[PDB]
Order: C-alpha cells, then structure tokens, then sequence
C-alpha cells in the first residue's frame, strides 16, 4: 500500500570533487585509487556535470546508482589517449588492459572518461603520463605494477643497462593539442561498486520514510527491495549481522 | 637527494660554439626532463631546451631556432648542451635543472657561467 | 608563445608585513604556473607548484592562488631570509617556457 525507503542515516557528501577536479590525473600505469566511503554519493549530480564522452556502466545503469547502497566505491582514475579508451571495460585486449589496467570480467560498476584536451596536452608535448609497454604477463584485475626495471626480450641478459633486446617498459604518450581526436588525453575515472549492501555506507540521497509495521509495505531497506510485512521478532540477532535470509 | 653538476666555466670568442654537460646523479634518469635556463646578467630567466629521456627526443625554444642542439648519453646519466653562433649577447649562467615529478624544476644544477668576448 | 607580466616588478617591504606578488599570463595556463625564488649568487629553489601547492621543505608562510590568467603568490609573515628575486613559471606550453620578468624584494 505504501513504500518505506528506510536507508541509513549519514549526510556526508562523497569527494566526487576531489576524484573529477583534481589537477593531476596519475598516469595509467600508476593510477591513482581511492576508496570511497561513509558518505552520501549523488551520482545523479556527477552525471549531468561535464561533457562526459564515456558513461559506460557494467552491471548496473546509470539512473539506478541514486536508489542502492554500496559495500565500497573505489575511484580508479588515470590519463589515456583516445584509441586506447575503448579498452577500458571487461573482456577487452591491449597494452592497456594487460599491462597497465586490467578490469575483471566480473566488473560491477561504471567507467567514466572525458577529453581533457584542455588540461592534459601542451604545445611542446606532455611527457608526465607513461604506458607500460613490455611486460612477462598480462596483468591480474585491478593490479598496479610500477616497476621500472628494463625488460629483456632476448636471451642476453640486460643487467639493468638499455640496449639490444633490452627496453624500457614505460613509454610516454606525448599528448600535444594539435594531435588527432583520438590521440587527445581522456581523463577516465573507473568506479568499482563493491555490491555486498551488508555493511552498507556508501549511498544514494534518496530520502527516506517513516517505518511501517504490521502492513504490507514495499520496502527498501539499504538496498534490499521486496514486498512483505515487517513484523517486529525476537531474533537474536548478533551485532555484526546485518540480514538474516 | 638526487643531485646535478654541471661543467666549469667557459669562455669562448664571438661566433664560435659550446657545450656544456650536466650530470644527473642518483634517481631514475629514464623518467625526468633535463631543462636548460639560462640568464644573462641583470636580466630574468630564460629557458633554452629539453630533453625527454623517456621519449629519446630534444625540444628547443622558439625564440632559439636552430641554436640549441641537445643530446646526452643515457649509459652516463649525462646531458649535453649544444649552443652555436655565441655572440656578446650570450654571456649568462646555463642552468640545468630537472623538471621532475610535478613539472616543475625542482632540482636546479650549480650552474656554469659561459663568457663570450674577444 | 606565452609571455608571462609580473608586477611589481620592484618592490619593498619591511620583516614581518605582508607582500603580494601579481604575475599575471598572456593566455589561459590552466593552474600551470611554478614561484621560484633567486637569491644572488645561488639557483633558484622551487616554491609553489601547480599555483596552489607548497613545495617540500618550503617554509609553510608561503601561498599562491589564482588560475587561469592571473596568479598570485602571497608571504604572510615576511622574513630577512625571504628578501630576493621571484620568478613565475607558465609550464602550460613547452615551446617555449618563459619565466617571469623577476620580482625583486628589497628591504623597507
Ligand atoms: C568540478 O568543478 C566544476 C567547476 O566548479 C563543477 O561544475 C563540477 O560539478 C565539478 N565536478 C564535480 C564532480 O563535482
């Protein structure tokens, strides 16, 4: 007859401003993380606040984020060229998703990208964002490997000196505002929804309503959407437990 | 605490040429940009050119075309500065300084002072 | 090219007082712009990155603000160490670089 969004009470504001504002972008093969919690997240005003060239979002769309809960939102950001950007999602291969930023193919949330040709390339060439280049294997899902040791890609051995069959794995990319559409700097931020809802702190402003008791309600608590009765029960519940099931 | 030396001071007559080096000690010397700043006495600073280590390439100012011609040795961690056709108007310091991390020459050289006269 | 205005170009002030430095670009550098400081004598050390940040080892008196076409670099508490040339960098163009015309500091 009537729903109850009954989420959590918290009213900090998430530091989407600190992860899309930030006057440097960490380069691909050191991307900046950050984890996102404890706060309120209105991924409606992220939405419809720059020109956003890629609002790719895996495993839930982009209208729903107001409406559920997440365990942890990680902020993986980092600077790559147009081509490459295409390579930022499950099941895509390149130097990009093997060696400097691999997402799993079980990723659940979305990946956003603009063209920042504006604050990323300059005239003589912006040599601070460096891709791996020659790696062993392939990169594991969400690993950063820093390591600027010289890969041997012969059977000479290299001894920390560049030379034949001996490069060096970070190559620049030399953004430079007369490139080509698709060699302009694409600031993605990539956000990984930890979708557990059990320890639930990361949320949508969805204001909520009063408790209804002993009537059948649509509730949505913290995430958890249904239809029932909510009957007050002495289950002994313990403090760490959140949803019985 | 990486640290920059340059070469000892030079002079050298009107339209003949210098090279002046800079060691780059300690660090990665693959990843930062080596610029050179030159400034001529009573006056503010200038910038010349740089060097990439990453993308093997040289940059020159504009105001400067053709004069300046930078190399360096990555086996030495050593770069080296080519000016040509010194004139009266070139007598100044030439810093080297590397424009690490944030883009900014956080590390300057000592600084060599190159005279040209007769 | 990008020419970068100081201004003053010359200035005086006593130990303690407040100072403002305005260098002010020629286009929009974004928030791309370096103070530096040149004691006779000696190269010049790196003070503000960025136009906003501190750099390490820095004493914390020093601020910079501004973005996008005038800058500004602030000393709340002026000291006898802190009386030299200071210069603006516009690492928003690398063809080519260009400094500040220096802001000399003198004692009043
Ligand atoms: C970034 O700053 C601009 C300008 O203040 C603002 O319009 C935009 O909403 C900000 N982005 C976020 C994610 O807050």
């Amino acid at each position: 007859t009537e729903s109850i969004v009954r989420f959590p009470n918290i009213t900090n504001l998430c530091p989407f401003g600190e992860v899309f504002n930030a006057t440097r972008f960490a380069s691909v093969y050191a991307w900046n993380r950050k984890r996102i919690s404890n706060c309120v997240a209105d991924y409606s005003v992220l939405y419809n606040s720059a020109s956003f060239s890629t609002f790719k979002c895996y495993g839930v769309s982009p209208t729903k984020l107001n409406d559920l809960c997440f365990t942890n939102v990680y902020a993986d950001s980092f600077v790559i060229r147009g081509d490459e950007v295409r390579q930022i999602a499950p099941g895509q291969t390149g130097n990009i998703a093997d060696y400097n930023y691999k997402l799993p193919d079980d990723f659940t949330g979305c990946v956003i990208a603009w063209n920042s040709n504006n604050l990323d390339s300059k005239v003589g060439g912006n040599y601070n964002y460096l891709y791996r280049l020659f790696r062993k294997s392939n990169l594991k899902p969400f690993e950063r490997d820093i390591s600027t040791e010289i890969y041997q890609a012969g059977s000479t051995p290299c001894n920390g000196v560049k030379g034949f069959n001996c490069y060096f794995p970070l190559q620049s990319y030399g953004f430079q505002p007369t490139y080509g559409v698709g060699y302009q700097p694409y600031r993605v931020v990539v956000l990984s929804f930890e979708l557990l809802h059990a320890p639930a702190t990361v949320c949508g402003p969805k204001k909520s309503t009063n408790l209804v008791k002993n009537k059948c309600v649509n509730f949505n608590f913290n995430g958890l959407t249904g239809t029932g009765v909510l009957t007050e029960s002495n289950k002994k519940f313990l403090p760490f437990q959140q949803f019985g099931r | 605490q990486v640290q920059l030396v340059e070469s000892g001071a030079e002079v050298k007559k009107p339209g003949s040429s210098v090279k002046v080096s800079c060691k780059a000690s300690g660090g990665n010397f693959n990843m930062y940009t080596i610029s050179w700043v030159r400034q001529a006495p009573g006056r503010g600073l200038e910038w010349m050119g740089r060097f990439i280590p990453i993308a093997n390439k040289a940059n020159y100012a504009q105001n400067f075309p053709g004069r300046v011609t930078i190399t360096a040795d990555k086996s030495t961690s050593t770069v080296y500065m080519e000016l040509r056709s010194l004139t009266s108007d070139d007598t100044a310091v030439y810093y080297c300084a590397r424009s690490g991390s944030y883009d900014a020459f956080d590390v300057w050289g000592q600084g060599t002072m190159v005279t040209v006269s007769s | 090219a990008i020419r970068m205005t100081q201004s003053p170009s010359t200035l005086s002030a006593s130990v303690g007082d407040r100072v403002t430095i305005t260098c002010r670009a020629s286009q929009t550098i974004n928030s791309w712009l370096a103070w530096y400081q040149q004691k006779p004598g000696k190269a010049p050390k790196l003070l503000i990155y960025d136009a906003s940040n501190l750099e390490s080892g820095v004493p914390s008196r020093f601020s910079g603000s501004g973005s996008g076409t005038e800058f500004t670099l602030t000393i709340s508490s002026l000291q006898p160490d802190d009386f030299a040339t200071y210069y603006c960098q516009q690492y928003e163009s690398y063809s080519p670089i260009t400094f500040g015309q220096g802001t000399r500091l003198e004692i009043k």
